[PDB]
């Protein structure tokens, strides 16, 4: 369950920024 | 203004769109359940200056006349129902579904909409409701006195009494299918109704006419693929600067137009 | 007014047109099916002054005479139809071309259309729609009880009934070729119909008759270059730039012969 | 507009086809019977200002003209057909390859297509397709009391009946060498067909008259080395943004020219 302790991290402080386009799409 | 700016709109509009879309799957990963959706686009009005055919001279055709053309309208957004894949809860008060079919529930205005998603829980009254009060349809009532709810493959729900060593059939648990999965509007809460696309709705029990079975014990996760959607989102972070970057282009050249 | 202005505003409004033509180009992407368009530019009159031939003395011939000329009238848009790159959607429904051809669709006027498009869909009675409604040619009807979909790459198109251990043909999905892809008068919705200059339409089974394959779980994308358009839209900026700059120059010119 | 804004157009768009084909490549790793390409530049015509001969006076001669040159038109998309690597997959069905030589397969059409890829499948009427329903030339056609189906490296196919101790022999399975392996024309599916760049294509036994073999069991998976691709996409990367600079830095020229 760590997978979605950072999967999840990741992917609801990710979709949020394609929202609001401060997007590198490059650290991903 | 110009023809260029309102090309440029609906180009950047679509891709806004697209990327609405795109993040509305990405939110939803890790929510049982949830079914994909993919953004369908579309051309618009095509402002035709001379006519393809349109014959110039008694003996020339004038092949591939003149088309300006605008707009990227979103035509769709289709809802891909493909198979969710399960993951153990090892909790009793949930089953998934294998295959086509839809629980069905009596919205508090006694109209019929569907989730796939069971998530079913017990009420104050022996009911079955889902997630809100969502009372399925038949009626079915738990009593107090069953120990453990077993609901099978064949989609027969019994219960077993105290003393009483045999598991009396209390009820049928039985999904609906459709023919066009894609047609049903959702509403929300992982619910969509019947609308005049997907088709009358038909109701069976589990396994039987082409539905798919139960599985207790079970949810059914996402069908989102994580790799999938980045690989899309970047495609769609392209297009949308390429868009801007037009649009920016257009308001370059009427701001040195109005300059003279 | 001024000879030099008319000749500066053809050129505004030919740039103008180029770039009309890079946005609807620009904003298309991530369209399937789309193809390119480019613009086709063509001088106006020569105002003839002294005639290239007529000979100034007995001998002498006054090579090269003086003509001016005016304009840069926009002759045409053609459209580049190659084919486009094929990417797995994974889709049972959605069908893409390798090659020549068009599905034939049949609008609601009756009149026939042809969309290289094959995100296709089943309606509530379970026609092959496509994207809008549209039914495709001949008519395509999925049985209620089919359960999977696939369309052989020769066009065959097959159900897989319940419980029966067979993939009924129920149907042949025939593509149509025209002698001249680029004469195709776009109505937009990603339809094309026919007009004289395209030529009449050749309906043949897929690969017969150079038509195309049917490649099941592919869409094409289009084939919109992104760094050439962004390129040309650096290129028409910068025209529309020295263009507007011409047109100063001779407004100049002529308030200081009103001041005169 | 500007010579330099044609010469780096065609530059970006030499680098976006290479970058495309690397891509390509990339994404093909792991991808049975996939082979790699390399894109071939080639230089585009050279504008004459002055003659490198053309003598000035009676005894100079001026050594070295001027002359300006465009474009890096990619002459070619060179395609190698090396050996690949076999691997175990263990599947009955599953042949590959070893040296020279490819599968005749018939189109819908009657015509003739060929691959490097042994991952046969049977259809309802017992002929061996691969991968789309690719009837097989010549026709082999399997029995319906096979139980398991082998193929000698030699091309003889034969299965195993019940009861019959015996490996029936049904079919030959024949390979085609052509002189020129890269002139092959791809039509998807990773099939080619012959072209006038190929030659004249020549049939024998497998083994025999330079043919390969056929290893049963085996997958021949893409001769696409990662790293050297890498170190191309290196290569090429740094090679596109200089060549996105010099469209840049063109484009200031021309805005400071203007803004005169």
């Amino acid at each position: 369950d760590l997978q979605s302790s950072f999967l999840t991290l990741l992917v609801a402080q990710l979709k949020n920024q394609d929202p609001t386009n401060p997007l590198q799409n490059n650290e991903l | 203004m110009i023809s260029s700016l309102w090309i440029a709109k609906t180009g950047l509009d679509a891709q806004q769109t697209n990327m609405d879309v795109i993040a509305n799957n990405l939110a939803n990963v890790s929510t049982n359940g949830f079914k994909r959706q993919r953004a369908v686009f579309e051309d618009l009005l095509y402002q035709t200056i001379r006519q393809p055919g349109a014959q110039s001279s008694e003996q020339t055709t004038l092949p591939s006349g003149l088309q300006i053309g605008t707009g990227v309208r979103p035509v769709a957004t289709e809802r891909l129902h493909s198979q969710g894949n399960l993951s153990q809860t090892n909790n009793s008060k949930d089953v998934a579904i294998k295959g086509q079919g839809f629980f069905q529930v009596m919205l508090p205005d006694g109209t019929s909409a569907y989730t796939r998603d069971g998530s079913f829980q017990v009420d104050q009254n022996g009911q079955l409701v889902t997630a809100g009060g969502f009372q399925v349809q038949p009626a079915i009532t738990i009593p107090a006195n069953a120990l453990s709810i077993t609901i099978g493959r064949d989609g027969v729900v019994s219960v077993t009494q105290q003393g009483q060593a045999a598991p009396v059939q209390v009820g049928q648990l039985n999904l609906t299918t459709f023919m066009n999965d894609t047609g049903l509007e959702s509403i929300g809460e992982n619910l969509y109704i019947e609308t005049q696309s997907s088709g009358a709705p038909n109701e069976s029990t589990p396994g039987l006419n082409g539905a798919g079975l139960l599985y207790q014990g079970y949810v059914e996760t996402s069908n989102v693929n994580v790799a999938e959607e980045l690989v899309n989102m970047i495609q769609v972070q392209r297009a949308y600067e390429i868009n801007s970057k037009a649009v920016s282009t257009t308001d370059q050249m009427l701001q040195k137009l109005t300059q003279l």
